[PDB]
């Protein structure tokens, strides 16, 4: 059975001051000589800005996971009590954001930071 | 290393002129020499200059010569921008296009009856002090920046047209109580009229208006510019 | 003299297998052999000295673990013997704080294994699991209810919310989370159920900041016409002192410096407490620690000038602990959209490189005093996403990638979290940097009906509620597992309650003393405050 041999990590709305041009950028699927340069103009990007935006994305992901809501198992109603054992009906709460998704995202951040030379992002991970 | 003060003093007592300043440490150089506060100075910060560790003489010579012989064009452009934007000479920068938009929009709102919510040294709008508090709706509306896309796989034996769309944001802006996530429609209409007159002026042979309209979207995205709102 | 192991084996074996001890390994025999080699002489004819040295070995080794095996460490106990023939205080952050759960039905604190020590942690081990946010409010309610029940006055009995369904026209006493329901009315939440409240005729106990999210004792009459509990009075639960709080669990080593507890067993100690108290009673004036104001900025020249003026005064007489608190950058750091000027991260790195230069001319302070740094509201990690607004409370320390010169210039620097705990010989200190006055004033709940009283109410409320952040998840999101670090249980002796919106004060109440440092700079004056561990304060300023 065929699968996709690569994951995806996309940074939305990266701006090129030399063009005022807005587009996304895929750090995993896009080939080199295009991550470091604008699509239209062939002007090199600044690397610390890329690394800072990656750190921003990772921190926003962590905060978004930590601020998630709880959903019941059988019925998909939202938890509306600050403290309760479980749903009035049968079923236990589960989070909207699963753990495995963010674990895999952190793994792909590790892979991306290891492929290129990104010391600041490595130190960002190491502080956790 | 002490001759900078001597040169500045001799220039001060030899002529009353404007000074072009270009360095990554503008504030540090302003603080090192006390005579710099006594003259009108225009700053032209183009930082992030480095050395190739070898054969630096010709590259630095090229930098200096192009700077000195393009300062005329630079000051001509600055004069054009200042005499169009009703802003003094020393308060403008070549790349600081957002500042002009901010000041003119604030002036238009001041002639109106809407509070500016102006802010300094902080990339948040002024809401009376409430903005520093964490809130769920705000934190959700800052971080939802993903743009969806459509992809339908398959093999096509028919002809396919690859087209490109440009100036979508400006068209979206120009074209088109109960809801709490709504932005004040008064400001939206004000900026729509502003952009309409901007477009009309840029049509009638105005490079400055065209460049400013081009930079409008980058101003909208960038939170570093003042008068920003998520 | 190089010995033969066979002719030494019985001497060790008898003493360490028949009278006391057991299970001597081969490395233990080698360590004892080299010990005999050091204390060589008229041995194999000398009785008392060797056996009493073995008894001293037992008196050194029986306290460690259980002492039923002797590995390569035999040289380590030998060195312990050699060296047995200020210190004793530690500073701990919220990340490494020991984890202790709570159980209501047995009424004991329960140790929980640390995920850092037993788990792998190679990729992601800091992420709490789902049920922690379910159990955090349960734990807070359990602790509050136990504290209320232990009170002398309450031996009247409170009733659960759910048991209010069938009766009416009767008065009751209850307590629970006072908050807003989905509809928009004020309600009380209990592990059993919830009801609607009435405020139109409520007479409060003055001196308390009634904010949503704080446990409150409610008295009133239930009515079954609707679901309205007509309240007649509201009062925060009272407090308790450190000694009575401790004695219920003996003297637990929660902030254990002498010893630690684990899943296998629980520990206790009170014999050394009076020894350490008497040790503290002498040479305490020499062991002084000084703290400064908040929001000290490393970008403007005036703050650097004031800091230089302070350091030239402090160099001659270096204190023990110097605590730097507040935000070190006046502008929050975030994504930079300009590649023409200096990036925010590079500027943040540059702000600390100047401090390394300024510390080069104060070698006495650098050599004799340790440094403590505490993050503020808009440091690198927080303002990265919150953009200078309030956010998660257990803040990470200053990243190591931006302090690569301070650790080499100074021999003792420590970066801690926003809530940090230091354990002296007989003192424990908590430092908490954030704003409270505005937070309580703006969200104060209204009741239909000279600056020293505001801080009085603040202290009374924060000590009665017994939690650092008496707010719901909507206002201040909290990490799911680290909430135990914010719990105000076995309350500390002294609180460094730094606040930029409250005047400086030195209040003490209910066995706890609270100090409120202000901003480092104010009305063209610079102020920093030093606290003597003998319950004496001093305030000094330099223009
Ligand atoms: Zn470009
Ligand atoms: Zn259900």
């Amino acid at each position: 059975e065929f699968k996709d041999p690569s994951l995806s990590l996309v940074v939305p709305d990266f701006l090129c001051e030399y063009c005022f041009f807005i587009s996304d950028i895929d750090f995993c699927k896009a080939a080199p000589e295009s991550i470091f340069s604008c699509v239209r103009c062939h002007k090199a990007f600044n690397q610390v800005l890329l690394q800072e935006h990656l750190i921003q994305k990772l921190r926003s992901d962590i905060e978004s996971y930590l601020i998630q809501d709880l959903r019941c198992s059988r019925c998909h109603k939202v938890k509306r009590d600050y403290m309760s054992a479980h749903c009035p009906c049968a079923g236990a709460w589960e989070g909207t954001l699963p753990r495995e998704s963010i674990v895999q995202k952190l793994n792909v951040f590790k892979q991306v930071a290891k492929y290129y030379g990104f010391d600041i992002l490595l130190s960002c991970i190491a502080d956790l | 290393y002490r001759r900078l003060s001597q040169e500045t003093t001799k220039l001060k007592e030899e002529r009353g002129f404007l000074l072009l300043l270009q360095s990554p440490f503008i504030t540090k150089l302003l603080g090192t020499i006390r005579l710099l506060n006594q003259m009108p100075i225009v700053k032209l910060s183009l930082n992030e200059v480095l050395l190739p560790q070898l054969n630096w003489q010709p590259t630095l010579l090229k930098k200096l010569v192009n700077h000195v012989l393009s300062s005329g064009s630079w000051i001509s452009h600055l004069i054009k921008l200042s005499q169009y934007s009703n802003i003094p000479i020393c308060n403008l920068r070549l790349d600081s296009m957002d500042y002009i938009i901010d000041v003119l929009y604030a002036r238009k709102l001041k002639k109106e009856n809407i509070v500016l919510w102006w802010n300094e040294k902080a990339p948040l709008p002024d809401h009376g002090g409430i903005q520093n508090d964490f809130d769920l709706n705000t934190s959700w509306i800052m971080n939802d920046s993903e743009f969806p896309k459509i992809n339908n796989s398959g093999v096509y034996d028919n002809v396919v047209l690859d087209v490109g769309v440009d100036n979508l944001t400006v068209n979206t802006i120009l074209t088109s109580e109960f809801v709490h996530d709504a932005f004040s429609n008064d400001a939206l209409n004000v900026l729509r009229g502003m952009l309409k007159e901007w477009w009309d002026e840029a049509l009638k042979e105005n490079s400055t208006a065209d460049l400013l309209v081009n930079s409008l979207a980058s101003w909208v995205q960038n939170p570093n510019a003042k008068l920003f709102d998520g | 003299v190089k010995i033969q192991p066979p002719l030494l084996r019985p001497l060790a074996y008898r003493v360490l297998s028949r009278k006391y001890g057991l299970s001597i390994k081969s490395d233990g025999l080698s360590a004892l052999a080299e010990f005999v080699g050091t204390n060589i002489g008229a041995n194999w004819r000398q009785g008392p000295a060797t056996i009493k040295f073995l008894e001293q070995f037992a008196a050194v080794w029986k306290q460690q673990e259980r002492g039923l095996f002797i590995d390569q460490s035999g040289v380590k106990e030998v060195i312990q013997e050699m060296k047995e023939r200020r210190d004793y205080f530690k500073v701990i952050n919220a990340s490494q704080q020991q984890r202790f759960s709570y159980n209501p039905h047995k009424m004991q604190f329960i140790f929980v294994p640390n995920k850092k020590q037993n788990g792998l942690g190679g990729i992601a081990g800091f992420l709490p699991d789902i049920e922690d946010k379910v159990q955090m409010f349960l734990t807070r309610y359990y602790l509050t209810n136990d504290r209320v029940m232990r009170n002398e006055n309450f031996q009247m009995s409170i009733t659960p919310i759910k048991n209010l369904l069938g009766r009416d026209a009767q008065n009751f006493l209850l307590l629970g989370l006072l908050n807003k329901n989905f509809k928009g009315n004020w309600s009380l939440e209990d592990p059993s159920g919830s009801v609607e409240i009435d405020i139109s005729q409520t007479i409060p106990t003055q001196g308390h900041y009634y904010v949503p999210g704080c446990m409150v004792l409610v008295e009133g009459i239930y009515y079954s016409v609707g679901n309205k509990f007509h309240v007649t009075s509201m009062t925060l639960p009272p407090g308790e002192r450190r000694e009575i709080t401790l004695e219920t669990i003996g003297n637990l080593d929660l902030l254990g410096i002498h010893g630690i507890s684990n899943n296998n067993f629980i520990a206790r100690l009170d014999k050394d407490l009076k020894i350490r108290l008497h040790l503290l009673e002498k040479e305490l004036t020499d062991h002084k620690f000084v703290i400064l104001g908040a929001n000290l900025f490393l970008d403007d020249l005036k703050i650097m000038t004031a800091l230089s003026k302070i350091l030239q005064k402090l160099n001659d007489d270096p204190p023990t602990l110097l605590i730097w608190q507040g935000s070190f950058t006046s502008v929050p750091v975030f994504a930079s959209m300009s590649s023409r000027n200096i990036s925010s991260s590079t500027q943040f790195k540059n702000n600390f490189d100047a401090l390394a230069t300024l510390l080069s001319r104060f070698d006495n302070l650098t050599e004799n005093t340790t440094m403590i740094f505490i993050p503020g509201p808009n440091d690198l990690w927080g303002s990265m996403v919150s953009l200078g607004a309030s956010g998660t409370l257990p803040q990470d320390p200053i990243p190591s990638a931006f302090t690569k010169k301070i650790n080499k210039v100074c021999k003792n620097v420590v970066w801690s979290s926003n809530p940090t705990r230091i354990a002296y010989l007989s003192q424990e200190i908590v430092i908490f940097r954030d704003d409270l006055s505005g937070r309580f004033k703006r969200h104060r709940l209204e009741f239909p009906f000279q600056k020293v009283q505001e801080t009085r109410k603040l202290v009374k409320t924060i000590l009665d509620q017994g939690h650092l952040s008496p707010f719901l998840d909507s206002l201040r999101p909290i990490s799911w597992d680290l909430d135990h670090t914010l719990t105000l249980c076995p309350i500390p002796s002294t609180m460094v309650l730094c606040d930029t919106t409250s005047a400086q004060f030195d209040l003490t109440y209910n066995g706890c003393k609270v100090i409120n440092p202000g901003s480092f700079i104010h009305n063209r004056r610079a102020r920093y405050m030093e606290y003597v561990p003998s319950s004496k304060k001093t305030i000094q300023e330099e223009i």
